[PDB]
């Protein structure tokens, strides 16, 4: 309201590619978390529910990262059998 | 169940019957063969039954009666084959042989 206009969340169009600019804007707003903020702010989220959700998301991310690391570590053995027959 | 003594007596009976059949057909008992036995039994006992297994047959007792296991160890108890304790000594012996052949080469219409 008190800031200068047409700098925040503003995208320029290249060679009249309006759709590409709009999709880049959507990408930026999603990557900065603004889309999630707007969607979550439609109704009030109780503090206990908020805390539970953040704990769940943090733990899920950690667990997924660890599982991915395990699979990437054990993918090295996945190759052609070198002692076929015996 | 067919005890080994039964099979032994059957073998003796087949040998004597073979000599009798060679006597009957005028052939020399020494060189008398299984094809000759089949021909003679087809002549003496003509049967046009379509089923070849329902026709008269004079076969060696080994062929006609089923078979049994083989001894895998002697009186001392030691198994003969070095892969005995796998329980699949023949199969794993074959696989071992094939793998050795592949190793040698690595160093170097039908079904």
């Amino acid at each position: 309201a008190k800031h200068l206009k047409f700098i925040a969340r503003t995208v320029m169009v290249q060679e009249g590619n309006v759709e590409s600019a709009y999709r880049t804007l959507n990408r930026i707003l999603t990557m900065d978390g603004l889309i999630e903020d707007i969607k979550h702010r439609r109704y009030y989220e109780k503090p206990c529910r908020r805390r539970q959700r953040e704990s769940y998301e943090r733990c899920r991310r950690i667990y997924n990262m660890e599982m991915a690391r395990k699979i990437n570590f054990l993918m090295r053995k996945n190759r052609a059998d070198p002692w076929q027959g015996c | 169940t067919y005890t080994e003594d039964f099979i032994k007596k059957q073998i003796e009976e087949f040998n004597i019957g073979k000599r009798h059949l060679a006597n009957m057909m005028g052939e020399d008992p020494e060189t008398f063969t299984q094809e000759d036995i089949d021909r003679a039994i087809a002549y003496l006992f003509p049967s046009g039954l379509f089923e070849k297994r329902a026709r008269p047959v004079m076969k060696h007792p080994e062929q006609i009666f089923p078979r049994q296991r083989a001894i895998q160890w002697g009186e001392d108890g030691r198994p003969f084959h070095y892969l005995f304790y796998t329980g699949k000594q023949s199969y794993y012996s074959l696989m071992h042989d094939v793998y050795g052949m592949l190793l040698n080469l690595e160093k170097h219409g039908s079904r």
